[PDB]
């Protein structure tokens, strides 16, 4: 039952989340999308759906704000040299080693 | 008399007349000219694409995509049942 | 779930492509072009059609942008040397050995 | 849904035709003049029936446009010994 991609060992029950070895602290809304990401690995993550599922129905704001998200879990997950959650414009983003 | 109007066609006709007519202003103005210039309907000549573009101030080629589009939601299923009972 | 033609594999639902031994990176246009073309590999498609689908409908723009795409796969897909796709004069385009 | 007739086969999904497995490409006026040919086998189609199907309506020009092209038609596919598409002069052609 427990969660893992490569070099992100990912637990749920626990509610910790581990980069190869270190724990790291995160809020529910990035742990939620990124549990949410490899519950659906192997599959690009698109905008409407990000915001259908991960966020609420009800949702009126902008979308930049997923830009946002991406930007926050790069710099704090994915500072390592490699790449583990890929861009790709007008579809949106995958999770992926390079 | 096969030559004879058998004069039940007569008022189908004009009804489908009419009918088209009304399908035809279901559309833009701009697409539904089009298709009367293009199939001869005001007039008794189907024009060609340049004799549309001379008279519309538009290219060949867009007189070609917007014929595509016109037929495309012209297509659509509640002119097309409407139409489907005339024959 | 997967699509295949040839030397050509797509899987969408990891959206990843596979030519007779490495993927490439496709932007979506070109992807949707590609998971179209091989959705209906051995039937004929012409540009009418092709824009309606693969791009928006509310499309006005020009339709050289349809052969600059096709380019950008010739570039990509054709270098064997089958004509993986062919470019049937006044009818449109289609995928086929 | 493959249409047929002896020696031709086309194909509409495709678009190439086969003399018994030997296709051969075609220009899409001449390709549609076979088409509604084949599907109409063993029928005459009079020249004004050929203009406004396969041509459009609008077609101002002359008739000897579809002679050119059945003789290119027969130059390509009839090629064979036997004579296929036929003409009845003044009335029409029939490929049979």
């Amino acid at each position: 039952v427990r969660l893992t991609f490569a070099d992100i060992e990912l637990d749920e029950e626990t509610h910790e989340v581990w980069k190869a070895g270190q724990p790291v602290s995160l809020s529910p809304t990035e742990f939620t999308l990124l549990r949410y990401f490899v519950i659906n690995a192997g599959t690009v993550l698109s905008k409407p759906k990000i915001l259908d599922h991960v966020w609420r129905y009800d949702f009126g704001g902008d979308v930049n704000v997923v830009e946002s998200y991406v930007s926050y879990l790069r710099r704090k997950i994915d500072t390592g040299e490699k790449r583990l959650l890929h861009t790709l414009r007008g579809v949106g983003y995958v999770l992926r080693e390079p | 008399d096969s030559e004879a109007v058998v004069a039940v066609d007569a008022v189908s006709f004009t009804l489908l007349q009419d009918q088209l007519q009304s399908v035809l202003d279901t559309l833009s103005e701009r697409e539904a000219g089009v298709v009367r210039l293009r199939f001869g309907l005001t007039d008794g000549q189907p024009r060609t694409l340049d004799e549309i573009g001379q008279v519309y101030g538009v290219t060949r080629e867009r007189i070609r995509q917007i014929e595509s589009k016109t037929m495309s939601k012209l297509r659509h299923p509640s002119r097309s049942q409407v139409l489907r009972d005339y024959l």
